[PDB]
């Protein structure tokens, strides 16, 4: 279980600032170059910027120079990146990651979850959660409506049911606010003997929401 | 910088067979190139590194080669597991990803298992009905929904959302969603949801009455 947890995303205007962080565990941070890449809605992987094991190399993909600076505390096995003059084009999912064991060998292959950046004049808004009752295959699902910004997690009873689950991508509502839904397929026989729960979590809004979704 | 052009940008390749993708870079590049996969909903997976090297646990119907400016991988014997965007990165100088190739399993033709949901009491509350048609495990991925309020032909009121392909068994899902005020829906009795679909004889029509 070697690990990079990536924090610090959230909303901020246009032209403002922002700092990332990543936490290393479960090997010699310090004997390790790190990266940042990005994924911009709609787009591919972009690196963005690498410091190298002893802050020695560090380089900026272009649209990022003069804007963006990276840097590592080995002590407190972290990487940071800070994001200054924020445009929208730096609304994206940003990963943290290995690259290079030291001058010796590229490695890259340990990768972080991800955090995100939203650049946006908007507010932050939680979901209304509603359910999407069921009536030999019965299907039944959670409605998380009126959210921003992007992303939205569900789960069912908890993370114990995921066989049958499809959890479909956000929508951009006119009214300029998320709304998904997350499905699943069950037994009939089961309807009234099984509970079903769907676990919705906002975290830009500190929303959690545990819908019970029963027969009408 | 140096630019990585992949191709094709889209490939569907159906399972047992194996599909060839090309990356080239705009100078040489020595053999610094690696291969990633990239499932929807997860990290990136480092698949070759040094143009024909595998990395840790890939197996070998992961083959990739080339030097200077002109790259393949080869992916044989593709399972549904492999359903996923793959990139190729330059570490010559720096970092560069291409802008990727999305790999499609071709399955069989399934047809949609079709359900529609009606407003819960709790969101009319709020002033707003949303009915919900859901299109389950179907391929290929183009369907068709139709929305029929009283036998009236819907448009403009709905959008629809389409799951990534399934890793297990390679279908797709949809949902339409018909979004009214609570007044207009309070104001009509049939909520029809009309789909079309290749695997389907005849359009599948499923409905309910306002309140039974
Ligand atoms: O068409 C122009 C040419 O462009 C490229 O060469 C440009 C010049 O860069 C050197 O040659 C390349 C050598 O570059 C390394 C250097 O060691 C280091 O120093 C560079 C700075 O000096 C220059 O003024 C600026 O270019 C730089 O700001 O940086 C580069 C890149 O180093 C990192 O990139 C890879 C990523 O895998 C890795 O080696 C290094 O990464 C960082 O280091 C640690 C690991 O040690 C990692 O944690 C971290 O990511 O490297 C190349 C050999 O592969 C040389 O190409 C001069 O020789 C060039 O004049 C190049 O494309 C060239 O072919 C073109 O002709």
């Amino acid at each position: 279980q070697v690990q990079l947890l990536e924090s610090g995303g959230g909303v901020v205007r246009p032209g403002g600032s922002l700092r990332l962080s990543c936490a290393a565990s479960g090997f010699n941070f310090e004997d390790f170059g790190m990266s940042w890449v990005r994924q911009a809605p709609g787009k591919g992987l972009e690196w963005v910027s690498s410091i190298s094991w002893n802050g020695a190399n560090i380089g900026y993909v272009d649209s990022v120079k003069g804007r963006f600076t990276i840097s590592r505390d080995n002590a407190k096995n972290s990487l940071y990146l800070q994001m200054n003059s924020l445009r929208a084009e730096d609304t994206a999912l940003y990963y943290c990651a290995i690259d290079w064991y030291r001058d010796d060998y590229y490695k890259m292959d340990v990768w972080g979850k991800g955090t995100t950046v939203t650049v946006s004049s908007a507010s932050t808004k939680g979901p209304s959660v509603f359910p999407l009752a069921p009536s030999g295959t019965a299907a039944l699902g959670c409605l998380v409506k009126d959210y921003f910004p992007e992303p939205v997690t569900v789960s069912w009873n908890s993370g114990a049911l995921t066989s049958g689950v499809h959890t479909f991508p956000a929508v951009l509502q006119s009214s300029g606010l998320y709304s998904l839904s997350s499905v699943v397929t069950v037994p009939s026989s089961s309807l009234g003997t099984q509970t079903y729960i769907c676990n919705v979590n906002h975290k830009p809004s500190n929303t959690k929401v545990d819908k019970r979704v029963e027969p009408k | 910088e140096i630019v990585m052009t992949q191709s094709p940008a889209t490939l569907s390749v159906s399972p047992g067979e194996r599909a060839t993708l090309s990356c080239r870079a705009s100078r040489s590049i020595r053999s610094a190139l690696a291969w990633y996969q990239h499932k929807p909903g997860q990290a990136p997976r480092l698949l070759i590194f040094g143009a024909s090297t595998r990395a840790t646990g890939i197996p070998a119907r992961f083959s990739g080669s080339g030097s200077g400016t002109d790259f393949t991988l080869t992916v044989s014997s593709i399972r549904s597991e492999d359903s996923a965007v793959y990139y190729c990165q330059q570490y010559d100088f720096w970092y560069t990803f291409g802008q990727g190739t999305k790999l499609e399993i071709k399955r069989t033709v399934a047809a949609p298992s079709v359900f529609i949901f009606p407003p819960s009491d709790e969101q009319l509350k709020s002033g707003t009905a949303s009915v919900v048609c859901l299109l389950n495990n179907f391929y290929p991925r183009e369907a068709k929904v139709q929305w029929k309020v009283d036998n009236a032909l819907q448009s403009g009121n709905s959008q629809e959302s389409v799951t990534e392909q399934d890793s297990k068994d390679s279908t797709y899902s949809l949902s339409s969603t018909l979004t009214l005020s609570k007044a207009d829906y309070e104001k009509h009795k049939v909520y029809a949801c009309e789909v079309t679909h290749q695997g389907l004889s005849s359009p599948v029509t499923k409905s309910f009455n306002r309140g039974e």
